[PDB]
RNA sequence: CGAAAGGGAAUCCGGUUAAGAUUCCGGAACCUGGAUAUGGAUUCUUCACGGUAACGUAACUGAAUGUGGAGACGUCGGCGC
RNA sequence: CUGACUGUCUAAUUAAAACAUAGCAUUGCGAUGGUCAGAAAGUGAUGUUGACGCAAUGUGAUUUCUGCCCAGUGCUCUGAA
RNA sequence: UUACUUAUUCAAUGAAGCGGAGCUGGAAUUCAUUUUCCACGUUCUAGCAUUCAAGGUCCCAUUCGGGGCUGAUCCGGGUUG
């Protein structure tokens, strides 16, 4: 199934397939509110795998802490 | 007429007090919709990775609208479909014998990703379709190669909501057939045929390109003009 | 007072006049031939340069 | 030791700006299509006093070039205005002293009040009674003027920043005495608190560091390195010299 | 296409805006009338000092609740003794009691309604 | 939110108690919010006359919008009341 | 003898000659800044400000002057390296 | 040493008129052509400037009410530095 493919495509983060995505996402979050609900898991491959299943009462967010 | 007069207006600087034109490019918009408008636009500029400038290459009209009308004739099995078959193949089946093959062997237009996926690794598909919008892009990018290796024919069609519908959904990200009728294998060569010569022998080539720049607007034609008029 | 004002009646609160409130007598004439002499002139700057006009 | 005075000062308190009887900041009008274009027309409907600022406020009503109504703007008198004058500002105004044109508008040698640093700050430099900058020539490599500021510091700023004819008014403030100390007094009392000053070499050594005794000096040097901390800060600071001078004139 | 904004200005755009249409019904049985006539009218105020306004007076001098008002109050008297309240009086007591004063107009005898009530 | 000393809609004399009163009694007012009718005014030149004028009067339709005024303002001193 | 003066302070042992003052002199700064505040900050004082300004030291009304020294401490620099 | 504008950074504004090009029209070169320049509502006055605008032109049979296109050139949706 697809998956094996985001988890070793995630890996590669020099490629420069993800530079570029890590570039344009990193761009997106800061605009967003620093803790926003996230529409979907980025990472379908990674919530998944720490235990979210796409259903009823699963839910995303995202957040952004500073650094240092 | 005359009793009434022509009096008109001057609406220049210093003067009649403005009237009322169009600000649709100056509106202040909600955060929301600079963001998406931004994201694309940032997009836009910096070199975009081929690997994801693969995308963007959609389908024509014709035979997208092709590659359709054909799918539409193996729609899934609706829900009252499904429904009395199973009250028919269920109840009696297991009241007599035929290992439940009480119907016929169904011709469908699968789809799941990891499903989709298996086809492709396993030499069983014939036709997918990959949907240029979905998110994140990783979750299709190894397709449009994983199917050059395989040798399975592929493209990029436009609609990850037109996908949907075609399988009875809101959205589907990926559609592809394995079986088809016998009446139809005609128009699987001349459709596969001219899609192969875009997304396929097209793919290698493609893939050495990569894309992105477009100063947009106002920073172009300042080029354009720093170029036609110094030179 | 002000809200006095508000229990009594007009003509306690004008005189009978352009601004009945607001100006005061010679501040209207003023108002008034001011008015007239500029939009007068007006057209004096107007007629005299569509004499250029017509001279260039 | 004890936090100084000097640090007091940061945090607010008791010195802030006391601004109860202050007309309304003193600011331009905003950079607009019309004065970015052409010029507009204003009457001076006023010059009031802002106070502690010696320095006459000039209030002028403009027009509103998008909707019907009127908006006073709150300028710095630039002497010479008079309740009446018309006030015409923007790229195409004349030269006349009041009007506000852009820095590239205007000749070399023209003198010119409340100019911008960054075009449509709506005003930087020389808004202290009676000051002016000068213009010294242009450039029009990016539109940018150099102009002389009343420091002396020639400053090149962009050309589309606007200034307003003329010098400041409120002429020679600062040549009649003081005298008493009540004057002084009364000077703050609409300003800030910062009078009256008491010099550290009469403190304690805790409250300054010129402070300890036995005799009123001041210890070792009285000049202190840029980059000391707050709290060394007193005294003459990044001192290049000291000592009488009579400078003459300026930097050129 | 397009759309024509003469304002530059984004507001939220005026939604429906729905209506509490429930499924329990909070409280289970209404409360029943807090401030009934009789919790009203508390007690009367019968002291020599108070007697005398209603013999040379026509006032008629009631305790009443903190809660009511002199709406409450005008009610109460006027439903409970069937008599017209010319005006209605209140003041606090020292120890936390609401004294009204209550005149009855020209119609009524306070004295007779008093020994009516019940007390001189 | 922040003033029982700033801004602020409108009450007064007489009388009364052992102790309350610009509150109570007696008389005479005023403000506000709400109601509505009659008298008046206005009108065939529909939305009033007069006075050269400053202005007058028992009135004398006025939505948006604009604007202007009152609120609203230091201190001393002599002079007038 | 002292401090120019009016003025301030050791509530409860010091009212002075001390502190302040006006006046004089000096220093930093043109906002991408000077000084200062904050754990941090889409933070804050000066600032409704802009050198006739803000900040920081000295001396202490007027008059009259304000010499010699840059080796040392320190500050400063369109300076060789 | 430096061009880029999307990261980041700062200024304003109730994100209005930015950018490219066009009507109009007055001069030019070229030994004729488009090869470009140039301009295109306000300055004796302490008035007035608002009702999607009057005009113009199409519609609904139009009884009074509306509406549209010009009036206000078009094309980019980079609010502007
Ligand atoms: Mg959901
Ligand atoms: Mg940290
Ligand atoms: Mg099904
Ligand atoms: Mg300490
Ligand atoms: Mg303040
Ligand atoms: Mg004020
Ligand atoms: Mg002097
Ligand atoms: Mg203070
Ligand atoms: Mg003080
Ligand atoms: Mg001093
Ligand atoms: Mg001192
Ligand atoms: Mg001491
Ligand atoms: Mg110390
Ligand atoms: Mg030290
Ligand atoms: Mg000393
Ligand atoms: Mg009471
Ligand atoms: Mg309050
Ligand atoms: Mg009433
Ligand atoms: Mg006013
Ligand atoms: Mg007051
Ligand atoms: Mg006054
Ligand atoms: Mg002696
Ligand atoms: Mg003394
Ligand atoms: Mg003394
Ligand atoms: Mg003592
Ligand atoms: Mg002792
Ligand atoms: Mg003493
Ligand atoms: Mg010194
Ligand atoms: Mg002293
Ligand atoms: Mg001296
Ligand atoms: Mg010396
Ligand atoms: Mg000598
Ligand atoms: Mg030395
Ligand atoms: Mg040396
Ligand atoms: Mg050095
Ligand atoms: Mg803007």
């Amino acid at each position: 199934g697809a998956y094996k493919y985001l988890e070793e495509l995630q890996r590669k983060k020099q490629s420069d397939v993800l530079r570029f995505l890590q570039r344009v996402r990193v761009w997106e979050y800061r605009q967003k509110n620093v803790i926003h609900r996230a529409a979907r898991p980025t990472r379908p491959d990674k919530a998944r795998r720490l235990g979210y299943k796409a259903k009823q009462g699963f839910v995303i967010y995202r957040v952004r802490v500073r650094r240092g | 007429n005359p009793l009434t007069h022509s009096t008109p207006k001057n609406f220049g600087i210093g003067q009649a007090v403005q009237p009322k034109r169009n600000l649709s490019r100056y509106v202040k918009w909600p955060e929301y919709v600079r963001v998406q408008r931004q994201k694309k636009i940032l997009s836009i500029r910096l070199k975009v990775p081929p690997t994801i400038a693969q995308f963007q290459y959609t389908l024509d009209r014709n035979t997208a609208a092709e590659t359709f009308k054909l799918f539409n004739k193996y729609r899934p099995e609706t829900a009252a479909e499904k429904k009395e078959r199973l009250t028919k193949e269920a109840a009696a089946v297991a009241e007599g014998k035929s290992k439940q093959d009480a119907s016929p062997k169904p011709y469908a237009v699968k789809y799941g990703l990891n499903h989709v996926v298996a086809l492709i690794e396993n030499k069983k598909a014939k036709l997918v379709l990959i949907a240029n919008d979905v998110d994140p892009i990783e979750l299709v990018v190894f397709l449009p190669a994983l199917c050059k290796k395989m040798g399975v024919p592929y493209a990029i069609v436009k609609g990850k909501a037109r996908l949907g519908t075609l399988v009875n959904q809101k959205t589907s990200a990926v559609a592809a057939l394995t079986e088809v009728r016998a009446e139809d294998e005609a128009a699987l060569a001349k459709l596969v045929s001219t899609i192969d010569a875009n997304f396929a022998d097209k793919y290698d080539e493609v893939k050495k390109h990569w894309g992105g720049g477009i100063l947009g607007n106002k920073a172009q034609a300042k080029m354009d003009k720093x170029x036609x008029x110094x030179x | 007072r002000p809200r006095q004002y508000a229990t009594v009646s007009k003509t306690h609160k004008t005189v009978s006049r352009a601004y009945g409130g607001s100006r005061c007598a010679n501040c209207v004439k003023e108002r008034i031939i001011r008015a007239f002499l500029i939009e007068e002139q007006k057209i004096v700057k107007k007629v005299v340069k569509e004499q250029t006009e017509a001279a260039k | 030791g004890r936090v100084i005075r000097n640090q007091r000062k940061g945090a607010g308190s008791i010195f802030t700006s006391h601004t109860r009887l202050r007309q309304g900041a003193a600011k331009l009008r905003t950079l607009d299509y019309a004065e970015r274009h052409g010029y507009i027309r204003g009457i001076v409907k006023q010059i009031v006093h802002d106070s502690g600022r010696g320095a006459p406020l000039a209030k002028v009503v403009f027009r509103d070039p998008y909707k019907y109504r009127l908006r006073e703007e709150i300028f710095i008198a630039n002497e010479g205005v008079h309740t009446g004058q018309f006030i015409y500002a923007g790229k195409k105004a004349s030269l006349n002293v009041g009007n506000v044109l852009p820095l590239g508008s205007v000749p070399e040698g023209t003198i010119v009040s409340n100019v911008e640093e960054k075009p449509g700050d709506r005003g930087a430099l020389a808004r202290a009674s009676g000051n002016y900058v000068i213009i010294i020539g242009h450039n029009p490599d990016e539109n940018k003027t150099r102009v002389r500021l009343p420091s002396g510091a020639k400053k090149v700023i962009s050309s589309d920043a606007r200034g307003v004819i003329g010098v400041i008014a409120g002429g020679g403030r600062v040549d009649k005495p003081l005298l008493k100390a009540g004057r002084a007094f009364h000077k703050y009392r609409l300003k800030r608190n910062s009078w009256p000053k008491t010099r550290g070499v009469a403190m304690n050594p805790v409250d300054h560091p010129h402070g300890g005794g036995n005799h009123q000096h001041i210890g070792k040097a009285s000049t202190i390195s840029r980059g000391a901390v707050s709290g060394q800060k007193a005294g003459l600071i990044a001192a290049r010299r000291t000592g009488l001078l009579r400078g003459s004139q300026k930097t050129q | 296409a397009l759309k024509v904004r003469t304002s530059a200005t984004f507001r939220l755009p005026k939604t429906l805006k729905l209506a509490r249409a429930p499924k329990y019904a909070s409280k289970a049985v209404p409360h029943y009338n807090r401030l009934d006539s009789y919790k009203v009218i508390e007690q009367p105020i019968t002291s020599e000092t108070a007697m005398k306004k209603v013999e040379d007076g026509n006032i008629l001098v009631f305790q009443v609740s903190m809660k009511a008002n002199k709406y409450q109050i005008k009610k109460a008297v006027k439903e409970l003794y069937e008599v017209d309240v010319l005006k209605v009086n209140t003041l606090v007591r020292p120890n936390g009691t609401k004294k009204a004063y209550v005149r009855l107009t020209a119609d009524y005898d306070a004295l007779d309604i008093a020994n009516r009530i019940g007390y001189i």
